[PDB]
């Protein structure tokens, strides 16, 4: 049967415009839609339906997959107060994700809500009217879906959860994250055991280390060196108030050549040591607030490197990290970025079970024109475009990297 | 017609219009009476009575000279629900495929050929007045899509789509384009074959109540489409005419600049610098400004350029897609997309985007992205690019810029001027070079400040400025530093904005000052900027 879903009090259906798609992207979407059409999952609609949601095609695979941007619809969809986050997921040696998105087509969607799921397939050079459809079943990418399908979901799962009670199973949107301490083989053999089970109807969290800030060291220091140091530390004091640059800043008294060498007074040398001590650990009193938005900022470090911080309150980070381009992205910033965004967001999900709000160091036009070409996740986080403060970068560029 | 009606409802709990009937003369009335008795029988409208509280004002106008009629749905419309947008994105000539034959059927009384949602009909009610407010006037309502009603166009095109679904499938090698009341039909069949099919189509329409003629109103190539004349083989640009007068008003000069500006896209060389100039301090649209010699000149160079025939080719899916760009001056770019040399599909240029502070590579980038999007639309593919920038320049810039950026597959083409970096701040302090410790300080309220420097070498200076601001001094400090130093300099500052220049190294800004500093930066052989915390 169908449960009566509605929109949040006084909210109207999305009416987001379809962004231009590639030829190959459309050809696949039409294919994909005619099938679903036939299969009864979707039905063409008229002009009397004024709503719309963007759609696109993504690919690990070579068959194309259909992806709908239900961000607007979701935000407008009533709430259902799902599954409480399993604090333990983060402490697993290895987690694997699975796309249980296909399970929804099975359940029908309240007839009175369908109109809001409208989406449109564009036509090159607009030589054809777009192809309007709407859903008859639970849509992949909608929040109401995993929910409405919860009873059925849990149901099917138990038998495995019990055969394997050392394994953790978490559901976000269309995904399923399975975490166990087993060894790679025994793990993946046990997952396929889970796939099989599911069909009859590689993350490693514990390795994500919290990385510190390492301050340079030198045989000799120059006016510039100290100056750069002072700049970073001063900023850094916004996090650790104990940090002090008074003795150092004294060594900076005088109009001398940037390249000149300055001897470090013992006072200064202590001050530096005292600062290295402070930075040796994350700042105290930072705890995640579930009733507060999660935020992720990213900085482009250059040479394919990227740094990020996930926080909720300025300077009170919950996690910080680096990202190095993946083999292949060599001449593409956008690829690294989207790839990076996807990563962070999974960790985010894996840890607090919710996607963060992003601040991306890219221009809106550039992002919007190409992020889809490198997107792979079923979900889509929220984002905003910004200008990276020259200092925020400089500080985190300072983070510590392995010995080898 | 036997086409299923589209369910229509009024905006959120509102009510149908109840505007009173404008008073007319015995003459305008007898006309509307005539016309309406016709429509009454053609089945388009129906005589109703006192059951209906709704009403819209009907009018009587003579066109170029029989008495016609006009109904004003302004109200009904503003009360009618919303529909999904009607083709706002139309095709662009360069996106069309060439065809053996192309026909344009002018679907007649399109609107009035489609059934109105019976439920909604009541709202369309209107009334034919009596001789100077006598006894009750004649009352009707529409049973088909009304000319001028909000939901019409949207509802008509759907109907047209439903109706073409069969034929289309059945005639893959036949391509149709619906737009307004026109049907553009092309194909690569043989002229007779074409003719036959057209007629088969034409008849198909009739089977649903679509009159579409042949013989009289029948349109004939080329075809006028937003500034172009379209031929099946190629397209050509509607030759644009600039009037010659001895009295130009502002209005005249703006509209002129307008048409010229449009011409800039297609035609190479169009300029309006001197024309725009004439608008300076104008006191009235009707004002008469005399064209300077300079204006009279370019106006002349433009008339000549515009008397050149610019023709183009259509999209061939089996050939590469190429786009080449030129930097016609700072912040201005020209591009042309073609497949076979010199046979352009489309061309165009981007106005000097006067930003707060960027550089040519970034700007080049943006032009590339605008194009890319355009293309994705027109051809659902993106072009291979030919850019006037060395691949080495690119690599150096991009790989170090603080912001994510990209350029799809592109190739270098040396068609000067090339785009290049005007300078590059040193990565490390310059050994040997003089060090300038700069500082600017101004009273934001009295706008009185000073700016100066002191080098490790003993040089020093200070200048007092009136009607300035702190940021300005800060910059002027840096400006004098650059001015008074050799070809290699080291400059330290506590200016947060200088920290910006360091990260973006802009080669053009909104501020003349920043501009000046740039001109200086460009001049040194080596410069290392260092920012240090203030106070
Ligand atoms: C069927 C459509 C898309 C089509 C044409 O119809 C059309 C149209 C609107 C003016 C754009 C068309 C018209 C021409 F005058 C020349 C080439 C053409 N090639 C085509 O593929």
């Amino acid at each position: 049967e169908t449960v009566p879903v509605k929109l949040k009090p006084g909210m109207d259906g999305p009416k987001v415009k379809q962004w231009p798609l590639t030829e190959e992207k459309i050809k696949a979407l039409v294919e994909i839609c005619t099938e679903m059409e036939k299969e009864g999952k979707i039905s063409k609609i008229g002009p009397e339906n004024p709503y719309n949601t963007p759609v696109f095609a993504i690919k690990d695979s070579t068959k194309w997959r259909k992806l709908v941007d239900f961000r607007e619809l979701n935000k407008r969809t009533q709430d259902f107060w799902g599954i409480p986050h399993p604090a333990g997921l983060k402490k697993k040696k290895s987690v694997t994700v699975l796309d249980v998105g296909d399970a929804y087509f099975s359940v029908p969607l309240d007839e009175d809500f369908r109109k809001y799921t409208a989406f449109t397939i564009p036509s090159i050079n607009n030589e054809t009217p777009g192809i309007r459809y709407q859903y008859n079943v639970l849509p992949q990418g909608w929040k109401g879906s995993p929910a409405i399908f919860q009873s059925s979901m849990t149901k099917i799962l138990e038998p495995f959860r019990k055969q394997n009670p050392d394994i953790v199973i978490y559901q976000y949107m269309d995904d399923l994250y399975v975490g166990s301490d087993l060894e790679i083989g025994q793990h993946r053999t046990k997952i396929e055991e889970l796939r099989q089970h599911l069909l009859r109807w590689e993350l490693h969290p514990d390795k994500w280390t919290v990385q510190p800030i390492v301050l340079p060291e030198k045989d000799s220091w120059t006016v510039n060196d100290i100056q750069k140091l002072v700049g970073k530390l001063n900023w850094a004091s916004q996090i650790y108030p104990g940090i002090k640059v008074r003795q150092l800043c004294k060594l900076l008294r005088g109009t001398k050549a940037l390249t000149e060498v300055i001897p470090l007074t013992e006072e200064a040398e202590l001050e530096l040591a005292e600062n290295r001590e402070i930075l040796k650990e994350p700042v105290h009193g930072v705890y995640y607030d579930p009733s507060k938005d999660l935020i992720a900022e990213i900085q482009k470090q250059g040479q394919g490197q990227w740094t990020y911080q996930i926080y909720q309150e300025p300077f009170k980070n919950l996690k910080t990290g680096k990202y190095a381009r993946m083999r292949g992205a060599h001449t593409n910033d956008v690829k690294q970025l989207t790839e990076a965004v996807q990563k962070i967001t999974t960790e985010s999900i894996v840890i607090w079970g919710k996607t963060p709000k992003f601040k991306l160091p890219i221009q809106k036009e550039t992002w919007e024109t190409w992020w889809t070409e490198y997107w792979q996740a079923t979900w889509i986080p929220e984002w905003e475009f910004v200008n990276t403060p020259p200092l925020v970068k400089l500080w985190y560029q300072l983070e510590k990297e392995p010995i080898v | 017609s036997p086409i299923e009606t589209v369910p229509v409802k009024l905006k959120p709990g509102m009510d149908g219009p109840k505007v009173k009937q404008w008073p007319l003369t015995e003459e305008k009335i007898k006309a509307l009476v005539e016309i309406c008795t016709e429509m009454e029988k053609e089945g388009k409208i129906s005589k109703i009575g006192p059951e209906n509280p709704y009403n819209t004002p009907v009018f009587a106008i003579k066109k170029k000279t029989k008495w016609r009629k006009l109904v004003d749905f302004r109200e009904l419309n503003k009360r009618t629900q919303d529909f999904w947008e009607v083709q706002l994105g139309i095709p662009h000539p360069a996106g069309l495929k060439k065809k053996k034959s192309v026909t344009v059927l002018d679907v007649g009384d399109a609107y009035f050929s489609v059934p109105l949602d019976e439920d909604f009909r009541k709202y369309t009610a209107f009334t034919i007045p009596s001789i100077n407010n006598e006894t009750p006037g004649i009352r009707y309502q529409y049973n088909v899509l009304p000319q001028g009603w909000k939901g019409s166009p949207a509802i008509f095109q759907s109907s047209m789509t439903k109706i073409l679904e069969p034929f289309r499938k059945q005639n893959p090698d036949i391509v149709i384009y619906q737009y307004m009341d026109d049907l553009y039909v092309g194909s690569d069949l043989e002229i007779g074959q074409h003719r036959t099919k057209i007629e088969e189509l034409r008849q198909h329409l009739l089977r649903w109540g679509l009159t579409t003629p042949d013989k009289k109103h029948q349109k004939e190539p080329p075809f006028l489409w937003m500034g172009y004349e379209l031929h099946p083989d190629k397209w050509t640009v509607q030759p644009i005419v600039l009037p010659e007068k001895d009295s130009w008003t502002v209005n005249d000069i703006q509209k002129l600049v307008g048409k010229l500006n449009w011409a800039s896209q297609i035609y190479p060389g169009i300029k309006v610098r001197q024309l725009c100039k004439l608008l300076r301090g104008t006191k009235a649209l009707t004002e008469v400004i005399p064209l300077t010699e300079e204006a009279e000149l370019e106006l002349a160079e433009n008339r000549e350029i515009l008397k050149e025939p610019v023709h183009g080719v259509y999209y061939d899916p089996s050939k590469d897609l190429i786009a080449e760009i030129q930097k016609q001056g700072q912040g201005q770019w020209t591009y042309q997309i073609y497949q076979e040399p010199f046979k352009n599909l489309k061309t165009g240029k981007y106005a000097r985007m006067r930003g707060a502070h960027t550089n040519d590579v970034k700007q080049l980038t943006e032009a590339v992205q605008k194009i890319t999007t355009e293309s994705i639309v027109i051809w659902g593919k993106t072009p291979k690019f030919k850019l006037p920038i060395q691949k080495e320049t690119w690599e150096t810039w991009w790989t170090e810029y603080w912001q994510a950026t990209w350029i799809p597959e592109w190739e270098f083409v040396n068609t000067p001027p090339l785009v290049k970096l005007w300078y590059q701040l040193e990565k490390e302090p310059i050994v040997g070079a003089e060090t300038f410790y700069v500082d600017g300080a101004a009273n934001r309220e009295t706008k009185l400040g000073k700016a100066g420097y002191v080098t490790n070498r003993g040089r020093q200076k200070v200048v007092t400025l009136t009607d300035t601001t702190n940021q300005k001094t800060e910059l002027q400090a840096i400006y004098l530093a650059l001015q008074d130093s050799g070809l290699e300099v080291n400059i330290v500052t506590d200016s947060q904005y200088a920290l910006g220049i360091i990260q973006a190294q802009p080669d053009q800004s909104e501020s003349e000052l920043v501009n000046q500093i740039i001109e200086q930066l460009i001049k040194k052989e080596k410069v290392y900027l260092a920012w240090v915390p203030a106070h």
